C-alpha cells in the first residue's frame, strides 16, 4: 500500500546540520511532486520546499538559504539538507505528495519527525 | 538619446512563472518599437489603447515591462475583462489598461523531454487579485468543513501547481512566453519617448 516514512529527527545544537529523509514505499516515485512541511508547537503550518522530477525546487520565500531539497529517484526517497539552525527551527516535519495531473491535493501524508533545537 | 533595453527583457535567457512574474521600469531612453512589430517571431501582438504602429510617435512615461510563461490557450487570459485561472489568482489586468500584450511560442526553449516544472500558475486564491498584483505568497489553504489542524482534517490542497512542458504536448498546451508592456499617456514631463 501507500506509505511515506521519515527519519533523521533527534536533539541537536544549533548551527550543526540535519538530514531528513522521506522514503516512499509501495508508489512509482515519478509523475508526483514532494514538498516539505512543518509546524512549530503553538503554531500552524509552515510549507517549506517542493521539489519535481527535473530537479526543479523551489523554496518558500520567507526563510532562505536555510534548507536545500534534494530528490533521488533511484530509491524513490526524498532529502533535506538543514544548515545553520536557529533556535526557533523546533518543529515537527511532514513529507506530502501531490498529483501533478490534478488539482493539488496532497493525498497521503507522513507521519512526521520530531526537531528539538536547545543550547 | 541611448536605447531602451528591450534584449534584456525579450530575449532574457530565463523567465519568471505567472505567479511571480518579473516587473521591470522602462525609463531615461528612446524605445524604437518598430523592431517589435514588424518581427516575424511574434504570434500574439495586441494592443490596446494605442495602436502599434502610432508606438513611435508617442512619449510615454513610467512604462513597465511584465514578463512571465503560460501556455498556449492561456494567453487570451492576458487581457482585460477576461476570466480564468490566470486572470483571477495569477495575473489580472485593469479594465482601462493601455498598452500591449505581446506573446510567443518557445517550445524549443522551455519545453524538456522528461518534462520541465520550472515554470508555476497559482490554482486557487481566496479573493481574484486586483489589477497588478502580486501574490508570490504560497500559503497552506483548506479545503471545507475540516479545518487543516495537520492531516487530520481533509488533507490541504497546495496553490502553487507546475505546468506539465514537453516538446510532445500539442499547440495550446506549449510554453508561451508573454510581456505585457504598460504605459501613462502624458502626465508628466514624459521620460520614454520614440525616435
Ligand atoms: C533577439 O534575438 C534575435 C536573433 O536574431 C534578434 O533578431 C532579435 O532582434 C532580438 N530581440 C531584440 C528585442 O533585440
Amino acid at each position: 500500500e501507500v506509505q511515506l516514512v521519515e527519519s533523521g529527527g533527534g536533539v541537536v545544537q544549533p548551527g550543526r546540520s540535519l538530514r531528513l529523509s522521506c522514503a516512499a514505499s509501495g508508489f512509482t516515485f515519478s509523475s508526483y511532486a514532494m514538498h516539505w512541511v512543518r509546524q512549530a508547537p503553538g503554531k500552524g503550518l509552515e510549507w517549506i520546499g517542493n521539489i519535481y522530477h527535473d530537479g526543479s525546487t523551489f523554496y518558500n520565500p520567507s526563510l532562505k538559504s536555510l534548507v536545500t531539497i534534494s530528490r533521488d529517484d533511484s530509491t524513490n526517497t526524498l532529502y533535506l539538507q538543514m544548515n545553520s539552525l536557529r533556535a526557533e527551527d523546533t518543529a515537527i516535519y511532514y513529507c506530502a505528495r501531490v498529483w501533478l495531473y490534478g488539482s493539488g491535493y496532497m493525498d497521503v501524508w507522513g507521519k512526521g519527525t520530531l526537531v528539538t533545537v536547545s543550547s | 538619446t541611448n536605447l531602451c533595453p528591450f534584449g534584456e527583457v525579450f530575449n532574457a535567457t530565463r523567465f519568471a512563472s505567472v505567479y511571480a512574474w518579473n516587473r521591470k521600469r522602462i525609463s531615461n531612453c528612446v524605445a524604437d518599437y518598430s523592431v517589435l512589430y514588424n518581427s516575424a517571431s511574434f504570434s500574439t501582438f495586441k494592443c490596446y489603447g494605442v495602436s502599434p504602429t502610432k508606438l513611435n510617435d508617442l512619449c510615454f512615461t513610467n512604462v513597465y515591462a511584465d514578463s512571465f510563461v503560460i501556455r498556449g490557450d492561456e494567453v487570451r487570459q492576458i487581457a482585460p475583462g477576461q476570466t480564468g485561472k490566470i486572470a483571477d489568482y495569477n495575473y489580472k489586468l485593469p479594465d482601462d489598461f493601455t498598452g500591449c500584450v505581446i506573446a510567443w511560442n518557445s517550445n524549443n526553449l522551455d519545453s524538456k523531454v522528461g518534462g520541465n516544472y520550472n515554470y508555476l500558475y497559482r490554482l486557487f486564491r481566496k479573493s481574484n487579485l486586483k489589477p497588478f498584483e502580486r501574490d508570490i505568497s504560497t500559503e497552506i489553504y483548506q479545503a471545507g468543513s475540516t479545518p487543516c489542524n495537520g492531516v487530520e482534517g481533509f488533507n490541504c490542497y497546495f496553490p502553487l501547481q507546475s505546468y506539465g512542458f514537453q516538446p510532445t504536448n500539442g499547440v495550446g498546451y506549449q510554453p508561451y512566453r508573454v510581456v505585457v508592456l504598460s504605459f501613462e499617456l502624458l502626465h508628466a514631463p514624459a521620460t520614454v519617448c520614440g525616435p
